[PDB]
């Protein structure tokens, strides 16, 4: 997906533009008004930016995290035997 | 010889395999070949070859609302304050891709203008009470 | 022979266990192979009992849609009236899925969220439209007749229809009247 | 209690171990056949220029159950948030001494 | 276990219709008043969080750290 | 065992006479020397300003290293 | 690219002559309005930053991580086996 | 080894009484004119800390963390 | 090289007698406008001391990380 700056991501939601964004660590995935859809990613640990967020109504959501299986280091360790 | 053969068989039915597609709950979709268009395509049980045409969905039937603004100026040297919503849906993919750029920003910037426009006649109470409709 | 008995039995299995459906007592359901809604030359199939208990058990997936009488709430949000007097007022909305495949089309996925924004615009339109217009008395007396249900019949009725979208709506009733803050300490 | 199987309806129980050889089928005894409560008030609006406060409370018991599962869904919150427009319905028409004395009949 | 937006999670702080919840990592444990208990997700370190739980006079309980597995991993080095 | 804003409560009428705190885990010493435990849920900045707001001692307590010679065992111990 | 100070880039972004920022990290590279090219080093965590950057209007841009490829890390992985 | 309360540190730095510290990290190492050796432990990281000490001019110092080299490590690895 | 005080840092840095300040992690290299040169270690994490630094003119640089060579790599895949 094209991937857009974050200074037009936040111009962007100053305008009542976003409707659902999910978080995962710093990457977004970002779905507007209009049914178009795009990726984001955060540089910087920001305090200021979840309530500017919340504030003008945008739907947030987030995503569990992937726990690695043992099973995996079942095969990782025991592949020579 | 027949081990070509048989390797020469196994790529062109990659690549007829490979050349099956799929489409989405009944978004239309316009794809083309080298870039003069070619047909539309409705969705399900479609194949395209590769390296010749492009495949492009539209994701027509969703409802598409957007908004407007602005703290504005009316006529009796007074200022308000308003707010507006619009639906709006696509009817034909190719002019919607063909005519301009970011199509979804014509409309923004142009009902902007439109909003101005109604404004601008009237005057403060009525435009609080009686004459919304 | 024991092997080809066994390997029969167990494809056989799978083939049941991966090609059932079941549709409990109310939740009614969709029909979708791969992008052909199975359209047929009437409306598209609805599903609702394990019937034609098979599908194709590796080429499709089906929906299943709530059909319980939803219930929207919102929060406060003020008004106006003629005599400059401004309000709070709560409501709430009982919608029902009309037909099922224009709305599934339509809605894109069919979560409620999108449904919400709708209604919750259509209604805040036509009531804010309706309240406006009778003086500050008229709300309290005697709401429920005319603003309920001419905003009712108003709101659900081609497109603009509300209906077109594929939803039915029950009926609305307004939950609390308040007052600024200065005009009460004044009363 | 409410039973089904193949997604369907199947026969009210009366309480007993229904004698029946199978697991697949599912049963629903959550319902309730017992009296049960909820209240409400509000600090609600005179018909003269006036304000009040008035609280009620309400008694329901369920008759038929499949009407009350297969129905508009979440039963108290449907209660509640009816009765209280019915609440303000009747505390409209009537002016604040006239709650303040009849207020019971 | 139902997934329930942040979003309408602060929605049903805000007026009060929750006793409690539970804390743990970043995912938690919630049950509305009336009963009904569903899951979600907070999506970053919030500052804010424990001051609108507290302030509120909304009641919760965090809980106690799982320690991981080890016998497994030793198992796994060893055959 | 004993829940935080209950803690927090305790807290608020001065009511615990000194504090033993460890990781997310903080032991409770109050006036009536009854015990219990308590969990930190998240990052709280004020827990310290508000403890120390309210004249209660206030104990930290070493790191527990691993022993050497255990690591050298988990090293070569399999 | 020639390596810049941290204190002169904060100084010339307040006299209005940058346009881009990529940020990984540490590393930051700069192109000013003038088109020319550089590269700087955060010295440590600078809670203000972002702001500073942001409030005027510089177009800062985010980019994702590299993660090492599962082919590449399961071969080397399997190198000594 | 007396391990003087951080708090206790907290009100005897309020009582203006010590002269200075040399830091690592959990450990306090801070002295008084007595030359007293004492030891508290940081609870949890405390923004105000340095300000205070800022205020009453307390001489401190640190050093660089010990880190094996790579030697002993990748001894045991070779071991 | 004189490891001497952070206070004693801070307060020359408020007597303005530095012009250049190189940073690695929490080691400090200085050099001062007199061409006298020194060295001190940052206890903890803090909030101003960038600021502090910038706003009075003194001169910051910091070298980029300790990227690990590729020849560990080899000696971990034939050991």
């Amino acid at each position: 997906g094209r991937k857009v700056d974050y200074s037009t991501f936040l111009q962007e939601v100053n305008n009542d533009q976003v409707r659902e964004a999910r978080i995962n660590g710093r990457e977004i995935n970002v779905t507007k008004k209009d049914s178009n859809r795009y990726t984001t990613y955060i540089p910087v640990q920001d305090p200021k930016l979840l309530d500017n967020l919340l504030t003008k109504n945008v739907k947030v959501v987030g995503e569990p995290p992937e726990e690695p299986s043992l099973l995996a280091s079942i095969f990782i360790s025991w592949f020579p035997m | 010889g027949r081990v070509v053969t048989i390797a020469a068989a196994a790529i062109v039915i990659i690549w007829a395999a490979s050349g099956f597609y799929t489409i989405k709950e009944a978004e239309r979709g316009v794809v083309t070949r080298f870039g003069k268009f070619s047909h539309l395509v409705e969705p399900g049980l479609n194949w395209k070859p590769t390296f010749i045409d492009e495949v492009k969905p539209v994701n027509v039937e969703a409802v598409r609302e957007l908004a407007a603004s602005g703290v504005m100026l009316t006529s009796d040297e007074n200022v308000v304050r308003v707010e507006m919503n619009v639906q709006y849906r696509v009817t034909n993919p190719e002019k919607y891709l063909y005519s301009v750029t970011s199509p979804d920003d014509s409309l923004r910037q142009a009902t902007d203008s439109a909003l101005r426009g109604v404004i601008g006649k009237y005057t403060m109470d009525r435009i609080l009470t009686e004459g919304r409709t | 022979m024991r092997k080809s008995v066994i390997a029969i039995i167990i494809i056989v299995l799978v083939v049941l266990y991966m090609s059932v459906f079941v549709v409990k007592e109310g939740e009614r359901g969709i029909t979708l192979r791969f992008g052909k809604v199975l359209r047929d030359d009437d409306n598209k199939p609805l599903v609702y009992e394990p019937g034609l208990h098979f599908k194709i058990p590796f080429i499709e997936t089906v929906k299943m849609l709530d059909a319980r009488i939803q219930t929207m709430d919102n929060q406060a949000d003020r008004f106006v009236t003629k005599e400059k007097k401004d309000l709070i007022v709560d409501s709430y909305i009982k919608w029902r899925i009309s037909d099922f495949s224009r709305y599934y089309l339509a809605t894109g996925g069919g979560d409620i969220s999108q449904a919400e924004v709708l209604l919750k615009r259509k209604f805040s339109d036509r009531l804010r439209s309706e309240i406006g217009r009778l003086d500050v008395k008229d709300i309290v007396t005697d709401s429920r007749g005319r603003l309920t249900l001419e905003v009712r019949d108003a709101l659900n009725s081609n497109p603009n229809s509300m209906a077109a979208l594929g939803i039915e709506v029950v009926d609305v009733r307004i939950k609390q009247i308040n007052l600024p803050t200065e005009v009460s300490e004044a009363i």
